[PDB]
RNA sequence: ACCUGUUGUGGUGGAUGUCUUGGCCCAGGUUCUGAGGAAGGACACAGCAGCCUUGCGAUACGUUCGGUGAUACGCAGAUCU
RNA sequence: GAGUAGAGUGGCUUGGGACUGCAGUUUGAAGAGUGACGUGUAUCCGUCACAAGGUGGCAUACAGACCUGGGACCGAUAGUGCACAAGUAGAGUGAUCGAAGGAUGCAAAGAACUCCGCGAAGAGGGUUAAAAGUCCCUGAAGCCGCAACAGGAUCGGUGGUGUGCAGUGCUGUAU
RNA sequence: UCCCCCAGCCUGACCCCAGUGAGAAAUUGGCAGCAGAGCUUGGCACGCAGUGCUGCUCUCUGCCCGUCUCGAAACACGGACCAAGGAGUCUAAGGAGCUUGCCAGUCGGAUGGCUUCCAAAACCUUGAGGCGUGGUGAAGGCAACUAUCCUUCCAGAUGGGGCUAGUCUCUGCAUGGAACGACCGGACCCGAAGUCCAGUGGACAGGGUUUCGAGUGCUUGCAAGGUCCUUGGGACCCGAAAGGUGG
RNA sequence: GGCAUAGGGGUGAAAGGCCAAUCGAGCCACCUAGUAGCUGGUUCCCUUCGAAGUUUCCCUCAGGAUAGCUGGGAUCCAAUGAUGCAA
RNA sequence: GUGAAUGGGUGCGGACAGGCAUGCUUCUUUGCCACGACAGGAGGCUGUGUAACAGCAGUUCUCCCCGUCUUCUGAGCAUGUU
RNA sequence: UUGAACAAUGGAUCCUACGUGGACCAUGACUGGUAAGCAGUGCUGGUGAUGCGGGGUGCUCCGAGAGCAGACUUACAGAUCCCGAG
RNA sequence: GGCAGCCAAGGCAGAGCAUCGUUGUGUAGAAAGGGCAUGGACAACAGCUGAUCGUGUUGGGAUUGAUCCCGGCUUGAGGCGUUGCCCA
RNA sequence: CAAUCGUGGCCUAACGAUCCUUUGGUCAAGUGUGCGAAUUCUGGAUAUCGAAGCCAGAGGUGUCAGAAAAAUUACCACAGGGAUAACU
């Protein structure tokens, strides 16, 4: 007739019987919902992106870029070591 | 076409083909389980 | 092996519950003839949560409705480009790669009424059909063929 | 209804198709199929028998294109021959050609050549393979029947013709590779397609364009 | 002596096993009644017969004729090779 | 091919939806055409057919009843209500309702004769492979009689447990 | 709290000398080279050992089952006894696994060819067509880019080539997630510039979107059987008070 | 004694009385095995796994659908000791 | 106005961590030229090993300084290196 | 110092048939009520679904959890006798 | 799960064989876990049966169990069983 | 001035499915000082005739996840219920 509605109390053991975990945690969140100035700027970087084979030769000009100067000093040092290690011996 | 049904299309999100058994219109405008919960007209769509 | 050994049984959970006095049915919930309905009924308020959730476009009316629906003269079976090869004997294939001449691919010999045009041409070949769509005219016209309308 | 996502059941059996008690039922059960092939089969052949000396189903059918644009391309067999088909073989008496065994149907006319020449050659060959038993057994006997075609005549099983389709499916059958023509390497199929698509919608617009052109004319 | 039991045996009882001139089912064919009297219902009819008979009607378990060819039968009784 | 087709309206019917078909009623054509062309209407055009009369075989249906062939069917509480003198006995004023009921034996060889008794029986003695004895293939359980043996106040029970004691089998068994 | 002097306590490793010792395992059906846990005694018919059964006795126990219920031994329901009967079945459609065959096909026993009963079987591909190969739009309708190959990214099954018990590159299936400068169809916005012609001015075309699809991205199909189920059916079996038609 | 009035009907000095031991709608056959969210029953053994009386919506409160718990089938990987000696 | 106990969310690293160089963008910035031009000096410096720092190796070395030329915005996403 | 400890045969991806959806008990966490073997809640565990040892007896207390046996030892709790243990 | 030191065993690859380890409650419910059992079809047992089928009854043995096998007696056939699989 | 702020009420309540109807839009027309840019009524067309369609509102279900709804029975009945009163 008259009954006992609302408890609350098997519940917790239901719901740990099995791992309370996240379904995809490692998964990625979709661009929907990110910001529009964003997601189009993704896209257009994208589109904009070189090569690795440019972007490998690109990177060996920024290195050989500073060579003749670099070179020249470290074997300038590199004649001046053994004096140096010459009078480290006199200690 | 086992795989396209798994789920719930009445889910938000899930893009589940619905359970049709043999009934397969042919006016596809007026097809079966296209009105309530498939156009917002019709109060509600289900989300995608 | 032994599995294989079994072939045994006819109603094997059926005649498996025989001994237990509910029938796999329930001492608390008995198995009583349609608790819920019969067919379908409540799909919009005792099942409304089951119609909602398993058959969104359930409940509604949407559409010009055509008095006297003919399919015949909109049965329009459609093939691709990509299908199109493959009806062509080789021989032909062979003999026409570079040169000028190109084979004829008659469609509807096969059932196909529309061309539709996903699917690379690697030569090009003259197609008869019912209708075809821009992209596989654009295709054929590109490698070569020409599409032809044919009753 | 289910606890499950199995369709919508659409059932519809509600009204006592079932053989009960209280009800005779809307069940037929063709148990007869079997027995019924083999007894079609007796009839068939004792039909052969009794109309013997002649073929088995009897009247030469026309060839026809079946309706729809569905099954435009296939034929196949029709009730009778036109009777401009049967003047054009060269029957001008219906009910002769219907008792020498050509299926007549005056119902029926020659939309076109082809069918027309078609059934005329399909009646040429018949009344060529045909040997006219003469009346009375001793009178006289029309020509190419050599007096031992009435010896020795043999009921065909099929009545000499290729099978009804195909006549269809070698309307079917593509050409030998050819060179393009201009007018098909400059024509765009799917402008055209469009474009008498788009001529059967605007009818009343390209009158309202005309009556507003000539009024402006007159203005 | 009475009770309880276990055997043996005897009764009451008709379960079992096996079968079946019966049913049910499927397929094929026919559908062939009647005012010239139908379908049904009565009352009759047998040496010993009450019932039953898709027996029969005062010619009444039967009449003519054909096919068969020595029985029929629960008793008798004269016909029959 | 005229109270017709159609139309207003009412009602049934149909998936037929500004009405698929039918029917009443009011109305009621054309035939220098009409009907249908699945959205009511008006205007043009086209296709198909020729209603308001009639015949008309074939392929088709066939749980009854008769003539047949079959069956992964039932096997006397089953299969038809009926395997049988079953739509019977019986019940009801009646409309109607409606059962139970199969099996001797190879062969009736169906129990001669004797004793006892009024007689049925019974005791002998027979038929028969056998009483299988017109209750007749077999004859279960429940229940009962009798004899033998074992016990007998106590939910201190049925049943379980571990021994014992009597009765009773079974298995193995060295030199 | 750190340092110095004098000393000292406990203790590790090593160098030297003496003394002392050589470590685990080794039948597990048997044979194999070793290794090897069993043996003795007394008794028993031609009785002894063991084991059941029935009854009785003794120790410890022992409530009456089925059911509904939080709760039954219940003063809650059914239950005197025995026998025989007795209740999740078949069907149309479908779902998700599993098995089998074929494959961009598959199935085709409506029907057709054959051959005393068996045989209404078996066999045959004459087979329309069913399902699938394309989806999207209310509809008018339209219809999945890519010319050496190949959508991208993260994780990832195999495999290759170097290399090294440190360990680098290439491949990247399946699955899950994200993306798409991709494309098909629908819906927006700015436009309709541009190219073209089966030319009644019509066909597409461009750039942008917080856009939708049961979309595509190397077609995941068909048929049969089987299991568990669903819905209509009497529908697991029995069960109303009722309603109707005719007498 | 004869005859007449019949079931949603008859008849009644009215009690809803009476209409074949039947009456606030007789009986008889059929629809009909009516429907029942309710009560009762649901037939062999062993082994293994093993709950819920809670959420939401419902003319819903003795019932359902929906999550949850409960079983099974899996798929991609991972993880996974054990030489008596002698030869 | 304070505020426990018991509680709740998150984080606790690769051998994917962390660092470094570079690219792209229509987004952001005043922040572009520039994936450009130019450029000196000091130095027992740097690393492994050590409280004795001895010893050993030299790799486009260390510092002024990730310099100057008006002096070089971030973010997101990638390419390489360790 | 592979940069907290401990544990871990586990993580990911799914499909699918059911039963259940009357609950009840215990505790300064409580609310209504004078109160109730009352009514309604919270955490957790039990009963239901669970037998076994003890509480004489008792669905819920205390111990402990249940394959068939043998030996040893104990939990709760016990030792006048009933009744094993002074 | 023969390409094995040899015999013995096993030898049906979801089987079997050897060793080791873990774990054993259960209502509703389940098992693509394993079996007992009944009627009949298709097959196998050159199966049994008048030197006595089947039923039944009484003892015995096997089995965790569903149940299986046998002796005695009744009884006498108008018979029965074991295995695979299929239809209930 | 600008940064900004502003798509209702400082914030936590103040409200509503299918089907149907209605209005607006689509369409159609109009503009278009030259071009376009389009839903349907199926035998082909026309018609600011009519109807249908799609899109956005509105007309309401307060039992507010939304049936269309008065009593009585002491003449009563059925399926149940100790889930639930009257007696112990």
């Amino acid at each position: 007739a008259k009954s006992k509605n609302h408890t609350n109390h098997n519940q917790n053991y239901k719901d740990h019987r099995h791992p309370i975990r996240l379904k995809g945690r490692r998964n990625q969140i979709s661009s929907k919902g990110l910001e529009q100035k964003l997601k189009k700027n993704r896209k257009k970087s994208r589109k904009g992106f070189l090569t690795p084979d440019v972007q490998k030769e690109i990177r060996e000009k920024r290195s050989k870029k500073g060579e003749a100067r670099r070179l020249k000093s470290y074997e300038k040092f590199k004649a001046k070591l053994p004096i140096w290690k010459a009078k480290h011996k006199a200690a | 076409k086992q795989y396209k049904s798994f789920g719930a299309p009445g889910v938000p999100g899930s893009h589940a083909v619905p359970k049709l058994g043999n009934r397969k219109s042919a006016l596809r405008g007026r097809r079966h389980e296209n009105a309530r919960g498939r156009r917002k007209s019709r109060a509600f769509k289900v989300k995608a | 092996t032994y599995r294989e050994r079994k072939n045994k049984g006819q109603h094997q959970k059926t005649r498996k519950l025989r001994g237990h006095v509910s029938h796999g049915h329930g001492r608390v919930g008995k198995h009583r003839k349609h608790a819920s309905g019969r067919g379908n009924a409540g799909g919009q308020h005792h099942h409304r949560i089951w119609m909602d959730k398993y058959h969104p476009g359930y409940f509604g009316k949407v559409g010009i409705r055509r008095f006297h629906y003919r399919l015949n003269p909109r049965f329009c079976p459609t093939t691709s480009i990509s299908r199109l090869l493959r009806l062509v004997p080789k021989e032909q294939l062979e003999a026409c790669k570079g040169k000028e001449e190109l084979p004829v691919v008659n469609l509807l010999q096969h059932g196909y009424f529309k061309l539709l045009g996903t699917g690379r041409l690697s030569q090009g070949v003259i197609v008869k059909a019912r209708s075809f769509s821009q992209g596989a005219e654009r295709k054929i016209k590109k490698a070569g063929g020409a599409c032809i309308l044919v009753a | 209804v289910k606890k499950g996502n199995a369709p919508v059941p659409n059932a519809h059996f509600h009204k006592h198709w079932n053989p009960t008690g209280s009800q005779k039922g809307h069940v037929r059960c063709f148990f007869k199929q079997g027995p019924q092939k083999k007894i079609r089969r007796a009839r068939r052949q004792k039909k052969a028998a009794a109309v013997f000396p002649r073929p088995v189903k009897g009247p030469l059918r026309p060839i026809v294109h079946c309706k729809s644009q569905r099954f435009n391309m296939k034929t196949r067999l029709g009730r009778g021959f036109t009777t401009l088909e049967l003047k054009t073989a060269g029957l001008t008496d219906r009910r002769y050609a219907r008792t020498i065994g050509i299926s007549v149907d005056r119902r029926r006319r020659n939309h076109c050549e082809e069918s027309l020449a078609l059934n005329a050659e399909r009646i040429k060959t018949y009344l060529s393979k045909l040997v006219l038993f003469p009346l009375k057994a001793g009178k006289k006997l029309p020509e190419g029947v050599t007096e031992e075609d009435i010896k020795n005549p043999v009921q065909s099983k099929q009545d000499g013709f290729p099978k009804a389709s195909s006549y269809g499916k070698n309307a079917l059958k593509p050409e030998a590779p050819r060179k393009l023509t201009d007018q098909e390497k400059k024509r765009l199929t799917f402008q055209f397609l469009r474009k008498v698509q788009r001529d059967t919608k605007m009818v009343g617009k390209r009158i309202k364009r005309k009556a507003k052109k000539e009024a402006k004319a007159a203005k």
